[PDB]
């Protein structure tokens, strides 16, 4: 019944801006205090800001004070977060949250989250390298230096799934991501790599 | 102001009882709330006011506590209950919410040693100026594992990054990837590349290596 849907997230360079939105439905929006909570990659939940139901009161985490501005529209029932002077450390999934009906010190509904990536990295497709006496053998593909997330990896157009492990991507110091996809075997092996951001497509036979 | 959750990770089998703890640094005015969160998904309210279940939350989830001590209990674990759990608090004023750092409820299974593999950088890649040496730890349990990189017997520190998969849906194991990054010039200056793995399932550490 109640629903919160966010949008506005995206990739941006340090010092620039972004405006996030959270459209509410299924409840009388104007009667509830609304918040923004973030979660940096691999970290826990972190409160960001709040705006009173009537929009007259706002409060911020010290780390965003003076840069971010929270506001709301009680006609279009939408919550906003204007983010200025963004830094690399602001990078995180941003969630809007509704103060609970039964208990306002809890968050009964959350938006799905929108990614805010603050980096000076350039949109780049990945280079795909092969990873080539024993009872079991391993092989795979090194999907290196791409940005931003995500990439999809399948083996033999999807026909091969057993024994496959596609690892979470890691942010190299260069600011570009890299990940490995492997398969163990006790046939031809081709990893299908797709990176939308750069409309890059590669089928690497290993 | 601060909420401490323990233990960091809870390893239990389906059907078992899970007891998660959250301790506030000072007495909380308003009883805490608990959230469940799965990888890549929004948190979801389980308990509020310390003991009240949110709508749609099954009876196996219960909560208790007051003052500085709160507990979240899952009477009997179902496969879909293995996730991360956070406790949360908030006051009228100031209005900022505080979150515990989370407790991961993980599936416990029999010990499984990882099979190890080491991959030299491809000539294709070397053709670009960089070298990535990869070490794979396939299907192991528990999660704790030690990966040590050595180049001509020099312990490598600070030039590797690793990644771990989520607990496998059918065998409940973990798999890990460790990538050692060296400039191509340095790669060519050394001969022996070794990845040593220490794990409970391995009665002796396992070393996989190659000579450039």
């Amino acid at each position: 019944l109640i629903n919160l849907v966010e949008s506005g997230g995206g990739v941006v360079q340090p010092g620039r801006s972004l405006r996030l939105s959270c459209a509410a439905s299924g409840f009388t929006f104007s009667r509830y205090g609304m918040h923004w909570v973030r979660q940096a990659p691999g970290k826990g939940l972190e409160w960001v800001a709040v705006v009173s139901s009537d929009g007259r009161t706002t409060y911020y985490a010290d780390s965003v004070k003076g840069r971010f501005t929270i506001s709301r529209d009680n006609s279009k029932n939408t919550l906003y977060l204007q983010m200025n002077s963004l830094r690399a450390e602001d990078t995180a999934v941003f969630y809007c949250a509704k103060e609970g009906g039964d208990n306002k010190f809890s968050f009964d509904y959350w938006g799905q989250g929108t990614l805010v990536t603050v980096s000076s990295a350039s949109t780049k497709g990945p280079s795909v390298f092969p990873l080539a006496s024993e009872s079991t053998a391993a092989l795979g593909c090194l999907v290196k230096d791409y940005f931003p997330e995500p990439v999809t990896v399948s083996w033999n157009s999807g026909a091969l799934t057993s024994g496959v492990h596609t690892f979470p991507a890691v942010l190299q110091s260069s600011g570009l991501y890299s990940l490995s996809s492997v398969v163990t075997v006790p046939q031809t092996y081709t990893c299908n790599v797709d990176h939308k951001p750069s409309n890059t497509k590669v089928d690497k036979t290993v | 102001g601060q909420l401490t959750q323990s233990p960091a990770t809870l390893s239990l089998s389906p059907g078992e009882r899970a007891t998660l703890s959250c301790r506030a640094s000072q007495s909380v005015t308003n009883y805490l709330a608990w959230y469940q969160q799965k990888p890549g998904q929004a948190p979801r309210l389980l308990i509020y006011g310390a003991s009240n279940r949110a709508t749609g939350i099954p009876a196996r989830f219960s909560g208790s506590g007051s003052g500085t001590d709160f507990t979240l209990t899952i009477s009997s674990l179902e496969p879909e209950d293995f996730a991360v759990y956070y406790c949360q608090q908030r006051d009228n004023w100031p209005p900022d919410a505080t979150f515990g750092q989370g407790t991961k409820v993980e599936i416990k299974r029999t010990v499984a040693a990882p099979s190890v593999f080491i991959f030299p950088p491809s000539d294709e890649q070397l053709k670009s100026g960089t070298a990535s040496v990869v070490c794979l730890l396939n299907n192991f349990y528990p999660r704790e594992a030690k990966v040590q990189w050595k180049v001509d017997n020099a312990l490598q520190s600070g030039n590797s990054q690793e990644s771990v998969t989520e607990q496998d849906s059918k065998d409940s194991t973990y798999s890990l990837s460790s990538t050692l990054t060296l400039s191509k010039a340095d790669y060519e200056k050394h001969k022996v590349y070794a990845c040593e793995v220490t794990h409970q399932g391995l009665r002796s550490p396992v070393t996989k290596s190659f000579n450039r």
